[PDB]
């Protein structure tokens, strides 16, 4: 039917091998968020994120139709979406209810731990995979409860606000 | 607000010292990469022992760098210092044989007696004396004095006694610091509050970097210790530097060549003595490693070319061997003096840079000249002979690499040649690079082999060899043929011929990837 | 000199012995007894524990000794003679700062 | 001799030590994993904010030394002990002028 | 020249020459701005200072500059020392030879190993340099022009043009010529402007530029 087909295995193994050469992939399970002084919270952070590391961007049209698009400022504040679940003792309602009580600004720390990369007990981490943000404040959401929901767990909703990243 | 003392006691406080006039600041950083080698004199270290150094402590171990006005005693330092900031390394310390170190010998009443010894002769003991303590660093106390102090402590809870041995260090001007201090015991069977031995020689053993100690057995059950005031450590000297004889550097390179570190780089910091750089050559080719040597960098261009063929690396046994003349003068980084030393740790640099790039095998296919990776990082470069133009043809039929500025306006190493006069490809740096690399992989490979219910077999090494060759060929490391007509498009090829039953080979060939040296455009007119 | 006049290094060991007791008591009503086996799931539990709440802490040089913060062994000499031993590596504080200005 | 002569020389040192001693001075007592971090953010946001007041300018000598106004260094040294050391490049004063008239 | 207990002593030597120091001399200064001092002349003073750290001897080096009416004007001071291991008070060495070579614009100095270690310097005022001369500039040979392009041409520094400068001599300008063919830049060279209409053309011939 088709006459250009034909059969070439050697180039396929060569593609697997140089898929195959760099490391891992890192799950996206593998996480830690420190929040400065208050470090006992880590443990309940369900999902996080990574700044956006944008710039602005300046149209010019040229002669005729010409256009170039053109480097700008630095994008330096934007929003964090945060999960975290809810004990019995209402450790992140304290939380929030301090952070809105008195104006602070707290540092966060985002990182990666990936299990091949620990040693003993205590995980180690690089450079490479780590950012931070400064100046940030933390806000929270609307929270739901509701019966029929035997199964599930309380997670508040929290937004941060940065306003530098560093690397 | 109160008051802020200048230094730290025992209470809970914060100081603050007072503001210093003059002094530097450096952080380090630690990388195990790729581990080099090399042979020099320094300050203070234990002689002709391996010693592992970091960035962070080349200045505890080694020394602080002796000044250039001493004379061709500074060169080594500044080689480590350069080829450090990539990664550790292993050094070997050499000592002229007038050099000594003190010790101090205590009477059965506690007075001491001072003397020096050399550093080969082991200590014995007269009789009328309890023990002595000596430096186990290779570190003479002329311009840093050291002293020690005595004084009585409590008693042991079996009975035992013991006593407070503390180590101060004073500066010329005068200025007293702490290094160390212990609770050690005269008795056989003592134990410290924390529940550890104080036998003077196996605590001196356990927890000191200083010093150490040796008892007479038979007299020192009746031994007494009394409080004494700073005793200073004198006779330790060490000899000329800059006269070394040649039996001393060819035993720091037998005392490199028995090591197991399994280094991946020989590199030859300031020695300018043709025997050791031969043995050190030999050595180079003997473990299937690279290796970077320098010329004295004085000589002119004219007497550059002969001082390549006075040393014995121009040959066929010496592969993979490179030699530099660096003739330009720059700003000492400690004092500004305007000092002169060649260039090795910075072609190994270049080397570890090229290294860095590739993850699984290494990438030792790239050439350590270049614009990129290799920029000589000086403070500002003088010409020691202006208006003199080397010839560049004799250099490259001389083996001799060489130096030009690059287009950002920083020296450049612009060449990578080994010392092979055979025109067999082998002469760019890179080409037995790889085919190292490929011999060392090999060898674990066959290590790891055998041990195995099977051990070595004809097909379990082809199965290997594919798997490591794939991985060269994926890195880049190997290319295909370049005419397609003639040559098949396999880049490498793996094959096994039987002769009788008792002769099996193994053979495989490779086809490296080549450089970029050579450049020329012609310009037309329409 | 034992890093025992530190307020809270004998605040650590009274704590873990109050709760060892506390278990020792519980475990003497079990069928079998008081058990070397039995005697170190429960230690073992109270230590990590106790690793958690980050009292413990692994040792200052890696080299020397071992990355775990505690070790427990059991040791036998003869049949009638058992022992039951750990080692704990406290917290330590942050008492005396020391500044070095400096000029360019 | 030194650029000791100057009155604000020794005054911006002086600031500069004053506001250290009140940073760890805020931090004392507390356990191990924490003094390290909180000291260098804080002294790096201090020293960043004197170079924003236009106090310390970068140095007169870049062979010597590079483009940077400040260096930092924490350590940690002992059990109960820290260390930390700081540099940083004065800005100058003018005191003489000299002017030379000249006729056409 | 100075000597042992600061006696000085004046000489002149041409550029090509290096200095070589008697025996019972400690160590010299001289002049390497290549400027002769005839008509405003330049003096030195020394004044000794209290002793470092260390206890090494030091002393302050001041240079005045004077003109024909009597003006005098300061160009420079600096704080040496005979000693190797001498540091200054801001932490710079002050041995002489390496803190004229580092800061000082003027003057270099050249020092005796064999008698610095027991000089003496004592308080002077004033003390001329005599004897520095230019020569007669109008006859110059052939070999200080070519020396001179031979130098220009390794200069490391990066040039798009070449001037002539009223040289007006074959052998130069050829070799100008040289140096713009090697760098692929651009020449300006001018021949002799007192010649005649007549006499311009073999002039150009005789530069040797003309060809390919």
């Amino acid at each position: 039917g088709h006459n250009n087909t034909k059969g070439n295995r050697k180039f396929i193994k060569g593609r697997y091998t140089a898929n195959a050469a760099k490391g891992e992939r890192l799950v996206s399970s593998e996480f830690l968020l420190t929040f400065a002084g208050h470090e006992d919270i880590s443990v309940l952070v369900r999902t996080s994120q990574i700044p956006e590391m944008t710039r602005e961007d300046v149209e010019d049209y040229g002669p005729n139709g010409v256009k170039f698009n053109q480097h700008g400022p630095i994008r330096n504040s934007g929003e964090i979406q945060v999960q975290c679940v809810e004990t019995i003792e209402g450790d992140i309602l304290q939380f929030i209810k301090d952070r809105i009580a008195a104006k602070d600004y707290v540092d966060i720390t985002m990182a990666a731990t990936p299990e091949s990369k620990s040693s003993g007990v205590n995980a180690v981490t690089k450079a490479a995979t780590t950012i931070e943000m400064l100046d940030c404040k933390i806000y929270s959401d609307a929270i739901d409860f509701s019966t029929e929901d035997v199964t599930a767990a309380v997670r508040p909703s929290l937004r941060i606000v940065y306003n530098w990243i560093e690397w | 607000q109160y008051s802020i003392q200048q230094s730290l006691g025992n209470a809970s406080g914060v100081a603050v010292s007072p503001i210093n006039a003059d002094a530097t600041l450096s952080t380090g950083v630690a990388l195990n990469s790729s581990l080099w080698a090399g042979i020099g004199v320094f300050a203070r270290g234990k002689p002709f022992t391996v010693l592992a150094v970091t960035e962070s402590n080349y200045e505890d171990v080694l020394g602080e760098p002796l000044k250039p006005s001493s004379g061709s005693q500074f060169e080594p330092i500044r080689h480590v210092y350069e080829a450090i900031q990539q990664t550790s390394g292993y050094v070997v310390r050499a000592v002229p044989d007038d050099a000594k170190f003190p010790i101090i010998m205590f009477d059965e009443s506690g007075e001491p007696a001072y003397s020096a010894l050399p550093y080969g002769s082991e200590i014995e003991l007269d009789s009328g004396e309890a023990f002595a303590i000596y430096v186990d660093d290779g570190d003479p106390c002329i311009s840093p004095t050291r002293e020690l102090t005595i004084e009585t402590a409590t008693a042991d809870s079996a009975g035992n006694e013991r006593f407070l041995l503390k180590l101060t260090q004073t500066t010329s001007l005068g200025v007293v610091t702490t290094l160390e201090t212990h609770t050690v015991s005269l008795a056989e069977e003592a134990k410290d509050d924390m529940g550890r031995l104080c036998y003077l020689p196996t605590a001196l053993e356990a927890r000191s970097k200083y010093l150490r100690a040796v008892v007479n057995e038979e007299l020192i059950s009746t031994a007494k210790v009394t409080n004494k005031k700073s005793l200073a450590f004198t006779g330790g000297t060490n000899g000329d530097q800059s006269k070394i004889s040649t039996a001393a550097y060819l035993r720091a390179v037998k005392v490199l060549n028995n090591a197991p570190y399994m280094y991946t780089a020989v590199l030859g910091l300031g020695c300018y003595d043709n025997a050791a750089i031969t043995a050190l050559g030999k050595i180079c080719a003997d473990r299937l490693i690279d290796g970077f040597f320098d010329v004295k960098p004085t000589l002119t261009y004219a007497e550059a070319l002969p001082a390549v063929e006075d040393t014995g690396l121009l040959g066929t046994d010496y592969v993979s061997c490179s030699v530099y003349h660096y003739p330009f003068s720059c700003k000492d980084k400690w004092t500004q003096s305007r000092v002169v030393f060649g260039l090795s740790g910075v072609a190994y640099a270049a080397k570890a840079r090229g290294v860095k790039k590739n993850s699984d095998v290494g990438g030792w296919h790239y050439s350590p000249a270049g614009e990129e990776r290799a920029v000589i990082a000086r403070a500002s470069i003088q010409p020691l002979y202006p208006e003199d133009t080397p010839d560049e043809e004799a250099m490259v039929k001389g083996r001799l690499n060489k130096v030009s500025v690059g287009t950002s306006g920083q020296m450049i190493i612009d060449d990578a040649l080994t010392c092979c006069t055979q025109d067999n490809y082998l002469h760019f740096q890179h080409v037995p690079s790889l085919m190292n690399a490929i011999s060392r992989f090999f060898v674990q490979l066959a290590r790891q082999m055998k041990h195995s219910p099977d051990g070595i077999t004809a097909a379990g090494l082809t199965k290997g060899m594919t798997k490591l060759l794939d991985r060269f060929v994926a890195s880049g490391a190997l290319v295909a043929p370049r005419d397609p007509d003639a040559d098949g498009t396999e880049p490498y090829v793996l094959k096994v011929t039987q002769a009788e039953f008792d002769k099996w080979e193994v053979v495989w060939a490779c086809c490296p990837t080549g450089v970029a040296r050579r450049i020329q455009g012609v310009p037309l007119l329409i």
